[PDB]
């Protein structure tokens, strides 16, 4: 009785341990689009600057 | 990494598909290759099958591996994408003796995927790309995703992508798919042509068909001003025709707004979903109509904004002549409005934006190969470690 | 031109396949398919670019 | 860790999920309903059902998946289902790939009956290649990092109490109140009907209306008062001959008539207090049916089962507040009151998902995430031999 209520114990204490795990693990396919956009938006930031200065350029070329 | 010139992107569509081996370095140009779906299969002895570009001695078969945006014959699939690829491998190669001293050395694969496509039909697709096509380089993009690029980055928004029989209906939110809430319409620019006809029955299908290419042919809400117009034919022909060359889109944008309405009704964080509303993406080859985008975002503004219903307004305006505070709903949309565009991509912008969502890959792409990290695509390492199922580790 | 040896040519490793497998412990008593590293016609012709080109 | 990933399928009273393992977010949601047709036609599919609503053909029948147990009804019909999801949504077939599916708490009574069944679909009917059976708010727990939990299960067709201890759910004190989102939907159907309008197909047209427009009031419109609506009322009015909030009006758009409805704060909560106050409902219902009463009544029988001192200690500091109902602005804070109330000598400690989709899903996503453990045979994985055996004389 006593272990057997101490293997179900075991049991779900591996349980619970194999999903915090993941918890951190896992790197979900939100956490990769989410910083995608955060990556994208500091791409444009350098669009609107790089555009800006090619213009720029072809302003002071002639 | 990477050589702006071996970096190919290839975007699959019903029609045709969009391969552009090579970026332009500087600026991001309009894929200059077009290439018609299809493959013929020539069933042999026992029911043996070959695959060729063109019909052998007219006994292969005309294949379609796409149906609808979805694949409904994986081999046949490959084998078109094969194709593909070793055109391009020979175009080069021919072109340039030294080809594989260089642009035809590392190559960077960017597919565009359809979101139709089943986990097993990705799978299998990537299994061709490492163990047919022996490719060491491996993105495949959610269509949706690259077109909220394109859009200076959105974190909620909608895109709208309209096929030739069908259209699908896909909601973004914190940058996210909402796989259980997209969907898809079994309609698309056919079915203009298909109303056309039957409005002018009397006409030949190309006349039809051109006609709906044809500038003449707009969505309305200086040709609007004229009675009658004009379009040549492919022929040489002179058409002209009455105000029926603004006719034949209606039936399809309601039913787009119907889906449109019903999916957007099921996101679960009113705050997101207020932000969503207020960045609707349109794309499509159809969608180039002038006039069409805007139409589609009337129809969706009339039914779905929320605000006070016409006459109540009306009475709240009344009492008053005998200030009202805005009667606040807790619905949304409040705001209903298209996401804007870029204004750094001239070539693109003189393109038009069809095909923005090619773009869009595109930007991301150099985002991508240029970055020091591999984190986002299959390595052949990554296939070894995983197999196919190296897909999800770096699914997008 | 050999659209196989351009291929082996380009891009200059260990072969997955779907099929059936067992898990086990020990073995037990049911199977089911997934990639497995493995054990270890075509198109027949290459497309005439410049008619698929935009010019 | 392991070479696999598998089907997930929870049969929820009103939504069913399914998708694959591989992902965060389910491949589907669709209905737990369908449409019948006739020769005999079976829909499935949120936006497939929405157009059969609008085709509005006679004979187009709603029958639902799941009975008041939380249990498979119509198992030919469920047949029709997975068969639908197999081929539509997953796009693949049931031999290849391994089945998680799972259920609600029960007392045990009917799991041999539903096992039977079970084996007679997944491996009579689809040749599934191995089959396992989980509990929901076990692992809705599990997924939170308990061991011992008390879920609270805010959803709709009633409300289920589930206390875990020790990773045990005690099917004695596990109990299923007969009120939840379903009552809420047709008391917010009767409370609104004075305001549309006029005051079996028209079934299925309920089924339509429940689907869209009254999903669309509930998730904006009901709010859950703070305290006792009745005593806070008398509160505010004492305070007011000593500001009084539940006079505040809100808006809503009846979207298919384009008409303006409008509420003051007490009837939002008046709505709230149905699943607190049912006798308040009518003469039929009993002080003690009202979640708080039951939470207790619960608790304690928990305690029962097994050192209640302990056990109200235990309970008390691992509460789940989930099911898609609680949602409502203010239902978790309620909550936390009518604990106090019925237990002031306690330290409470509750829990809640911020995220919405998360709680919508979280059953759903507690079967994906007991699906991806990496320890294989922790599970009751069945095979054809379970079935055989059960069979056999
Ligand atoms: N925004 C919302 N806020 C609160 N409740 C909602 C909201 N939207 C929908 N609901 C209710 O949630 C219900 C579905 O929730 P849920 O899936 O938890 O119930 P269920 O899972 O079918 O019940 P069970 O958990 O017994 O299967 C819908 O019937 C709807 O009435």
């Amino acid at each position: 009785r006593k272990k057997e209520r101490n293997l179900h114990l075991q049991k779900i204490n591996s349980i619970i341990d194999f999903i915090k795990e993941r918890q951190s693990e896992q790197w979900s396919r939100q956490e990769r689009c989410f910083q995608f956009g955060r990556l994208g938006a500091s791409l444009h930031n350098q669009m609107e600057k790089d555009e800006q200065k090619r213009i720029e350029k072809t302003a002071k070329q002639r | 990494p990477f050589r702006q010139d071996s970096i190919l992107i290839i975007y699959p569509r019903s029609q045709t598909t969009l391969v552009q081996f090579g970026l332009n370095e500087e600026t991001f140009t309009v894929p200059e290759l077009e290439i018609p779906t299809q493959i013929y299969r020539t069933t042999r002895q026992d029911g043996s099958y070959t695959y060729h570009s063109t019909n052998k001695d007219n006994k292969a078969e005309l294949i379609k591996p796409i149906q609808n945006g979805e694949i409904i014959d994986i081999s046949a699939f490959t084998q078109f994408l094969r194709l593909i690829f070793v055109s391009i491998l020979s175009d080069r190669a021919n072109k340039n003796q030294d080809a594989f001293e260089a642009e035809l050395s590392n190559i960077p694969l960017l597919l565009i995927t359809h979101h139709s496509w089943s986990q097993s039909d990705l799978e299998i697709i990537t299994q061709y790309v490492f163990e047919s096509l022996e490719i060491n380089n491996l993105i495949q993009l959610p269509a949706s995703l690259a077109a909220t690029y394109s859009m200076i980055s959105l974190q909620n928004c909608c895109i709208i992508d309209v096929g030739t029989h069908h259209t699908d209906i896909i909601p973004i939110v914190d940058y996210a798919q909402l796989d259980h809430l997209v969907s898809s319409i079994p309609m698309g620019g056919q079915s203009i042509n298909d109303s056309l006809k039957k409005l002018l029955p009397q006409w030949d299908d190309d006349q039809i068909e051109s006609l709906k290419k044809s500038p003449i042919f707009e969505v309305l809400s200086k040709n609007s001003d004229l009675e009658f117009n004009t379009f040549w034919d492919e022929k040489g022909n002179e058409i002209k025709v009455g105000k029926q060359r603004f006719q034949g889109c209606n039936n399809l944008i309601k039913n787009i707004s119907n889906r449109v309405g019903l999916t957007l009704d099921n996101i679960d964080d009113i705050n997101k979903a207020k932000a969503v509303w207020e960045n609707i993406i349109i794309v499509g080859g159809t969608t180039s109509i002038s006039g069409f985008k805007e139409a589609l975002l009337g129809q969706l503004l009339k039914d779905h904004l929320i605000i006070e219903p016409e006459e109540e307004k009306s009475k709240r305006e009344e009492e008053a002549k005998s200030f009202v505070p805005t009667i606040e709903y807790v619905q949304c949309p409040t705001v209903i409005k298209l996401a804007k565009y870029p204004d750094y991509f001239p070539e693109w912008k003189k393109s038009g934006y069809s095909e923005i969502i090619f773009l869009g890959a595109q930007i991301v792409s150099k985002q991508i190969f240029t970055h020091p990290k591999d984190t986002f695509y299959i390595t052949r390492e990554k296939y070894n470690m995983k197999g196919p199922a190296a897909l999800w580790d770096v699914q997008f | 031109m050999d659209p196989q040896t351009l291929i082996t040519k380009a891009n200059k490793k260990e072969s997955w396949r779907y099929d059936w497998y067992q898990p086990s412990k020990e073995k037990y008593p049911f199977r089911y398919k997934t990639w497995l590293r493995n054990q270890e016609e075509s198109c027949e012709d290459i497309l005439d670019l410049k008619e698929f080109d935009r010019r | 860790t392991l070479n696999r990933k598998c089907v997930v399928i929870h049969n929820g009273s009103h939504r069913t999920v399914a998708g694959f393992s591989n992902v965060e977010l389910p491949q589907c949601i669709i209905p737990s309903s369908y449409i019948k047709r006739t020769e005999a036609e079976f829909i499935f599919g949120t936006y497939n059902m929405i157009d059969a609503a609008a085709e509005k053909r006679n004979g187009d029948e709603v029958y639902t998946l799941v009975d008041s147990q939380g249990l498979p009804y119509n198992w030919d019909a469920l047949e029709m289902q997975w068969r639908y999801l197999y081929d539509t949504q997953l796009k693949v077939s049931p031999e290849e790939l391994p089945l998680v599916i799972t259920m609600p708490a029960t007392n045990g009574k009917p799991d041999m009956a539903i096992l039977e069944r079970y084996y007679e679909l997944a491996f009579d009917k689809l040749n599934v290649p191995v089959f396992q059976i989980v509990i929901e708010p076990l692992a809705i727990a599990l997924s939170m990092g308990k061991s011992s939990a008390f879920v609270i299960d805010i959803g709709a067709s009633g409300c289920n109490v589930t206390p875990i201890i020790d990773g045990i759910v005690v099917k004695n004190a596990v109990v299923r109140s007969k009120f939840g989102g379903d009552f809420l939907d047709f008391q917010v159907h009767e409370r609104l009907a004075p305001l549309i309008k006029e005051e079996q197909k028209r079934s299925t047209d309920v089924w339509y209306e429940a689907s869209t427009w009254i999903q669309q009031f509930k998730s904006t419109m009901l709010q859950v008062s703070e305290k006792d609506l009745f005593e806070l009322e008398r509160y505010y009015k004492e305070q007011a001959d000593i500001n009084n909030p539940l006079v505040q009006k809100k808006n809503f758009l009846f979207k298919p008539l384009n008409k303006t409805l409008t509420l003051d704060l007490k009837e939002c909560y008046q709505f709230a207090e149905y699943l607190f106050k049912p006798q308040l409902i009518s003469d039929k219902f009993s002080p003690e049916d009202g979640l708080g009463p039951l939470m207790a009544k619960s608790v304690k029988k928990a305690g029962a089962s097994i050192s209640p001192e302990q056990v109200y200690s235990l309970l008390l500091t691992n509460v789940i507040i989930t099911g898609s109902t609680s949602l409502i602005e203010g239902m978790e804070q309620r909550i936390i009151k009518e604990l106090s109330i019925r237990f002031p000598q306690y330290k409470l400690t509750t829990f809640a998902n911020q995220v919405m989709m998360d709680r919508k899903i979280q059953g759903w996503l507690g079967a994906l995430t007991m699906a991806n453990l990496p320890s294989w045979s922790l599970g009751k994985w069945y095979s054809k031999e379970d079935y055989e055996t059960l069979k056999r004389d």
